[PDB]
């Protein structure tokens, strides 16, 4: 058994990471207070939950996660929410004043002032881990905190923890669901200086999940209750495998061999289906074939983006629920005979499946409804640098008039960061059109 | 806890500054003793942001009031929520500003200043987290505009980190005092640029011509002016007052607002303004409210361009109809907003109308068609400054025309400014 | 009031298109650098799908197919013959090709001359066309010129007995435009074009290629037997009756037919916008040769064709109808006719 | 179309398909961009306290 630490950054991480931890315990049988009643062995164990969960003498299983905002508004809720016992203080930081959604005053300003105390938070947890395997980082790429503070924490780790594994989880900036015009301007420096830091990042673009969300569950003006609820579901689904018996995909270390051949391109596409809402008055379960050949539409990906134009480096299915290996493969060679999946020449034509025979969890009231089996698909593709494209050419319109840059100068950032970070970029989007592209 | 210190400057500032708590204060229940007598807990949600919580549950606002003479203060502590000012934050002097600029920042107001500061200083201290200060005031007269901006600059030098917002009424011929306004609005504008980071300009001419051809109001006064002030000022708080996302303090307001330092100045908009009961639908709403006739910096928008744009609705109304008009505005118009800034029109929805709407929407404009407000300034500076006309009230206060100069060139650089990006 | 943007300033067709949307008083037309955009008439080159579909509110469409190079490429639509099942190697009516990359550069030149070499022995015509042009029965004299240059080529064969017109005993090819809107639905316009040679056709000298191919610039006895070696299917019907007692429905028209459904068809699943962010239609510009069996082949697809001069209002007014208002309709006898499936 | 690596337990099984085969800065480093950048804002922050001591 080794342990995994679960780091929640900024506003998103940390609403996102509430959402998770309450599908945690309710999948593992874990109650707000901490107990579960399971759980044979009292204060200890070394199971496939204690990797996510510690014990302590009185049987209360703790989440081994540390929850960091430089603004105490959004983790107070935790403080006083339901699963307020779940938590110990220590795992809970805040600050005064965030950092405005300006990547310099979330990285350098406020962030050189909280680093060194964050960093002991996490050490001590990692003092409870007898083997630890590494991190996963939740945090929004637009915003000042989970741009600005998780950077400069992704460094620190890799410093104090070189020898160990970092997973990202990064909410991709949406205008639907967003106010703040400069998140391009802090997603892209997020990305430069926490690339050669990050061993495999799941980006998750808000307006997915808000369009899945209207067109699946019939929100008219879906909230960040629906959007977070969704996006732990396909959490669950990925990290499903670190808490449960199994064989694919066992530790962290095992996400880059399966999904990141080339170091760079460290980006995965994810896929979920099916979304059906509880307000339906009755849906019919869909079949192995169905759900996994939704896997190959565009309205059900954490990233809009075209997989027929792009190549695959890796593709792995996760299902859960009622699902037979003998099925899986009968839907696979209809999807071969009928979808465009060209995958590049120096990787193998094939698919890594994993099976979980209990089938998702809802929360009780929440908007998803109960179904006999759902797949989550991480690909690798090509395809999902359209993104980093869109993204781009927003970053380039303002860089050209300088618009905003005072604002990060003024925080002690130099300009030359600016296209330092773009020039990163534009080198990422060239590996990518090498491998893909003929 | 994120705090507001709020200050109002001269008989234009205390004015409607009065007006302005008059207002809030009935939106979060507050009544003119400062006891809460609300009924939902959205009120109380953010009230510490501009409201001190004294002993028996009393509310006192985070304000201070200041002028060179007593007679308008007097009428503030006379008048209807007289009584919910902290009495300790009146601070007043008896020679007056005589509409002079320079009596106001250099003379009689420098005399004054330390005394002021006091009180912010007390009011800092208290903060738990202090955000930064608003200002209300004109620029065409002597205190709110000669010892307003001097407060600004000498604030400025001990909480140089903080936040600085200003309501900025702007003189016009059409509603003068003193023919010697463009000479003090000039010298504020140049302090403006320089020490503030929002100022939202409320040109007086606007306000009139609302009252007369909107409203419908044969002989506009002060009092009915300073309606359209105490509307707006409420609407564009909407954002810091009550519980919301999008521009939820200062900064973050600030960060979206302003693409370049010296562009700061924001044209507000109201909607509705009816000379009334019946309903107003969201696409009338977005229309009323873009439409240059409910702006109130009389610069019409179709001259010039949108940098970022700020709305807020409030009212129980269909978020999903609000997303699809701001869109259609912005579609139907995109030649009047810059194409180099993605998705700059940022949309707000708050639950709680102003009192007697069912609902309304207030509308924050970065427009470089406000460089025609400075238009109008120069030209009047420049019509009297090239005959030195009215400059022995200044120089006989010790300033030089060098200073003159100085601020009309500011000003010029700064249209220069908003005409290159227009482009 | 829908927008649209220009970014081909050279598209004849869609400069037509857009003259005619500003003249209906319903459509404006911004920036090219505009993202607030309903409809884009796209560059040719390195058109950023991508970008496509990410405007909150805006439903937005575009004048090309992504992907649908794969049939508008010589060397593309080789592979996609031979490699695509429905297609299959067997095509009856697609010549015989093969990909020829040159030797300062998989690669079919072995497989070339395995057929090159077995018609030297049957005593069959082994005359091929090389292109990316060059005509020669000595396999030596085509590999030979591919070698000269540094791009990939394409070898198939030349059709060596192709229907000749008469008078003139000269060669031609047709021109079908072939409009595929956002549902995918096949429209073939009624009127198509043959550019005829005004030279004798000479199956004795490919070295003076002006008989052999029928391009109006190559040619441009311009104009002697019809006006800018231009003939339109009243024209070349009324001769297929007269001459060969048949008519140009029935002899051709239904080959060409088969032939755009198949090719459109088989590539449908990799370009589809059924299930995609954005809309896609795209106009194409079919080539077909006509052998002295009434045989049709299929010579290559264009992805931005132009018209005939005298076709453009007609084809540029169909394509605001079924393929831009069909998605943002404004407040016959149909000039197409649909293929169905 | 073959099957590789079945493995099986209590709670779920596992195996893979394959259709078609082949063909760091320091903690110094890092303390030293966030004190420049902090000595850029405390420099900035001196000249406007000497623009409006002047
Ligand atoms: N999916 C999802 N996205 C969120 C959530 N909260 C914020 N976002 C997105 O994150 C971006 C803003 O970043 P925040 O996380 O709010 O900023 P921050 O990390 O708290 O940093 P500060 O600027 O200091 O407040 C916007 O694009 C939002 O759409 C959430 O709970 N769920
Ligand atoms: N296999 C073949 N046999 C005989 N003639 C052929 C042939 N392939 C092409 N041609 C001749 O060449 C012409 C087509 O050339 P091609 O289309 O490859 O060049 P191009 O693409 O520059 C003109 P366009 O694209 O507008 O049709 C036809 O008119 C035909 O006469
Ligand atoms: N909107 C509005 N403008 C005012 C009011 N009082 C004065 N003004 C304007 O402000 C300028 C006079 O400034 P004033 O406030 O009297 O100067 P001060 O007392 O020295 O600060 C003139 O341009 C007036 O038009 C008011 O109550 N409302
Ligand atoms: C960019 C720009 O326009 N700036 C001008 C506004 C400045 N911030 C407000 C300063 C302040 C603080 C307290 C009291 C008074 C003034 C930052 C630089
Ligand atoms: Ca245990
Ligand atoms: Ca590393
Ligand atoms: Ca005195
Ligand atoms: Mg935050
Ligand atoms: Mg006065
Ligand atoms: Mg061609």
């Amino acid at each position: 058994m080794r342990e995994c630490i679960s780091i929640h950054v900024g506003q998103a991480g940390v609403q996102i990471g509430n959402a998770c931890w309450e599908l945690y315990c309710l999948e593992h049988g874990i109650q707000p207070d901490g107990q579960m009643p399971s759980d044979k062995t009292i204060g200890g164990g070394d199971d496939s939950f204690n990797t996510f969960f510690s014990e302590t003498g009185a049987g209360k299983h703790v989440p081994r996660a540390v929850f960091v905002d430089l603004e105490p508004t959004v983790i107070d809720e935790v403080r006083t929410g339901t699963y307020r016992q779940l938590f110990h203080p220590e795992q809970l930081i805040t600050g005064k004043e965030d950092a405005a959604n300006n990547y310099a005053r979330g990285h350098y300003t406020i962030g050189k002032e909280i680093i060194d105390l964050v960093l002991d938070r996490i050490r001590k947890l990692a003092d409870q881990c007898t083997g630890l395997q590494g991190f996963l980082v939740f945090h929004s790429f637009g915003g000042g905190t989970g741009s600005g503070f998780t950077s400069l924490l992704m460094e620190r780790l890799s410093v104090d923890y070189g020898k160990k594994s970092k997973l990202e989880f990064s909410i991709y900036p949406a205008p639907q669901v967003s106010t703040a015009v400069v998140e391009p301007y802090n997603s892209i420096l997020t990305t430069h200086t926490t690339l050669e830091h990050s061993d495999c990042a799941f980006m998750v673009d808000n307006e997915a999940i808000y369009d899945i969300c209207r067109r699946n569950l019939d929100i008219e003006r879906p909230t960040y209750t629906n959007l977070n609820r969704l996006i732990s579901q396909i959490v669950s689904s990925i990290t499903a495998s670190l808490r449960f018996d199994g064989a694919l995909n066992v530790d962290l270390t095992e996400f880059q061999t399966n999904l990141v051949p080339y170091p760079r391109i460290h980006f995965p596409l994810a896929t979920y289906a099916p979304v059906i809402s509880a307000e339906k008055a009755y849906h019919e379960q869909l079949s192995v074939a169905e759900i996994t050949n939704a896997c190959f539409e565009p309205a059900n990906q954490m990233v809009k983006c075209d997989p027929r134009h792009g190549k695959y480096m890796a593709c792995c299915l996760l299902y859960r629920g009622d699902v037979v290996p003998k099925d899986v493969n009968a839907a696979i060679a209809t999807i071969k005979t009928k979808r465009s999946i060209q995958f590049v020449d120096w990787c193998p034509t094939g698919f890594k499946v994993g099976i979980n025979y209990q089938p998702p969890t809802v929360v009780p009231g929440g908007d998803l409804a109960k179904v006999q089996r759902a797949v989550c698909m991480l690909s690798n593709t090509t395809a999902i640098a359209e993104a980093w494209a869109r993204l781009d050419h927003k970053f380039d319109l303002m860089y050209a008039k300088r618009a905003f840059v005072h604002w990060y100068v003024g925080e002690g950032m130099e300009e030359g960061e600016f296209s330092e970070a773009r020039e990163d970029m534009a080198a990422l989007e060239k590996d990518y059109e090498e491998v893909g592209v003929d | 806890m994120r705090e507001i210190v709020h200050i109002q400057a001269g008989q234009c500032g205390n004015q409607i500054g009065a007006k302005f708590w008059e207002v809030i204060s009935d939106e979060h229940g507050i009544d003119p003793t400062g006891s809460y007598h609300g009924d939902s807990d959205l009120q109380l949600e953010r009230i510490n942001v501009y409201y001190n919580e004294a002993t028996g549950n009393k509310y006192v606002p985070r304000a201070i009031l200041v002028d060179l003479e007593p007679g308008t203060m007097d009428s503030v502590r006379s008048g209807p929520f007289g009584q919910i000012f902290r009495p300790d934050n009146f601070v007043f002097g008896q020679s007056g500003a005589g509409n002079n600029w320079a009596k106001g920042h250099y003379t009689e107001g420098a005399e004054l200043v330390d005394s002021v500061l006091d009180v912010v200083r007390k009011e800092s201290e208290s903060c738990d987290c202090l955000q930064g200060f608003q200002l209300t005031h004109s620029l065409g007269g002597g205190t709110g505009s000669g010892m307003g901006t001097l407060l600004i600059s000498k604030i400025r030098e001990e909480y140089p980190d903080r936040i600085m917002n200003t309501f900025s009424v702007m003189p016009s011929p059409k509603v003068s005092d003193t023919v010697v306004e463009p000479y003090n609005a000039t010298l504020s504008v140049h302090q403006l640029v320089e020490n503030t980071d929002e100022t939202y300009c409320i040109d007086n001419e606007a306000l009139y011509d609302i009252c007369f051809r909107t409203l419908k109001l044969t002989t506009p006064t002060y009092g009915d002016l300073n309606h359209l002030v105490s509307a707006t000022m409420s609407g564009v708080t909407t954002c810091l007052r009550f519980p919301g996302q999008l521009n939820a303090d200062l900064r973050k307001l600030a960060v979206n607002m302003v693409p370049f330092p010296r562009l700061h100045f924001f044209m507000p908009g109201f909607a509705p303004l009816t000379s009334q009961y019946r309903a107003l639908t969201v696409p009338e709403l977005t229309q009323q409210m873009f439409d240059s006739k409910n702006m109130m910096a009389a610069c019409d928008p179709r001259h010039g361009r949108y940098l970022t744009v700020a709305a807020i609705f409030r009212g129980r109304m269909s978020m999903k109809e609000v997303d699809e008009q701001m869109l259609n505005v912005q579609n139907k118009n995109s030649s009047y907003f810059v194409e180099w800034i993605p998705n700059n029109v940022k949309t707000a929805v708050c639950d709680i109308p102003p009192r007697g709407l069912k609902m309304s929407a207030t509308f924050i404009g970065n427009s470089t068609a406000i460089q025609e407000l400075f238009k109008r300034i120069s030209e009047q500076f420049t019509a009297m400054f090239r005959r030195k006309a009215f400059l022995h009230w200044y120089t006989g206060e010790g300033m030089d025309e060098m200073e003159f100069t100085e601020a009309e060139s500011n000003m010029n650089d700064l249209v220069s400014e908003y005409q290159q990006y227009q482009d | 009031m829908y927008t649209f943007v220009v970014r081909d300033e050279n598209s004849s067709v869609y400069a037509e298109v857009s003259r005619l949307l500003l003249a209906t008083g319903q459509w404006k037309r911004l920036r090219k650098d505009n993202p607030r955009f309903n409809l884009m008439l796209g560059e040719r080159n390195r058109l950023p799908f991508g970008r496509l579909g990410h405007e909150p509110g805006l439903v937005q469409l575009v004048n090309y197919y992504r992907g649908a190079d794969k049939l508008c490429r010589k060397a593309s639509l080789v592979k996609l013959i031979k490699t695509s099942p429905e297609l299959s190697e067997s095509c009856t009516w697609f010549p015989e090709s093969y990909v020829i990359y040159p030797t300062n550069l998989t690669d079919e030149r072995e497989v070339f001359l395995a057929a090159y070499n077995r018609r030297r022995e049957g005593r069959e015509g082994n005359v091929w066309i090389a292109k990316s042009i060059l005509i020669s029965s000595e396999a030596s004299e085509l590999l030979d010129f591919i070698d000269e240059q540094g791009q990939v080529h394409v070898i198939q064969k030349y059709l060596e007995k192709p229907l000749l017109l008469e008078p003139g005993h000269r060669k031609f090819d047709i021109r079908s435009w072939v409009l595929v809107d956002h549902l995918y639905n096949i429209y073939l316009y009624r009127e198509g074009v043959l550019r005829t040679s005004s030279e004798p056709y000479n199956s004795a000298n490919f070295q003076d290629k002006t008989c052999h191919l029928t391009n109006h610039c190559i040619q441009k006895n311009y104009g002697r037997y019809e006006e800018g070696n231009e003939m339109f299917f009243e024209e070349f019907n009324q001769y297929l009756m007269d001459a060969l007692n048949t008519t140009l429905e029935n002899s051709i028209l239904l080959q060409i037919k088969h032939i755009i459904r198949s090719c459109l068809m088989c590539i449908e699943p990799a370009i589809s916008t059924k299930h995609l962010h954005y809309q896609s239609f795209q106009l194409f510009g079919f080539d077909f040769m006509v052998d002295e069996e009434l045989k049709v082949w299929l010579i290559e697809v264009n992805g931005a064709p132009a018209c005939a001069q005298k076709l453009y209002a007609e084809l540029c007014q169909g394509i605001v109808d079924v393929a831009i208002s069909s998605v943002f309709p404004l407040a016959p006898t149909s000039i197409f006719i649909k293929l169905h499936h | 179309m073959e099957v590789i690596e079945l493995n099986k337990c209590t709670s779920g099984q596992s195996f893979e398909v394959i259709l078609k085969p082949p063909s760091d800065p320091s903690l110094e480093e890092i303390q030293k961009k966030l004190e420049a950048a902090e000595e850029r804002r405390k420099y900035q922050e001196a000249e406007l306290l000497k623009h409006l001591a002047e």
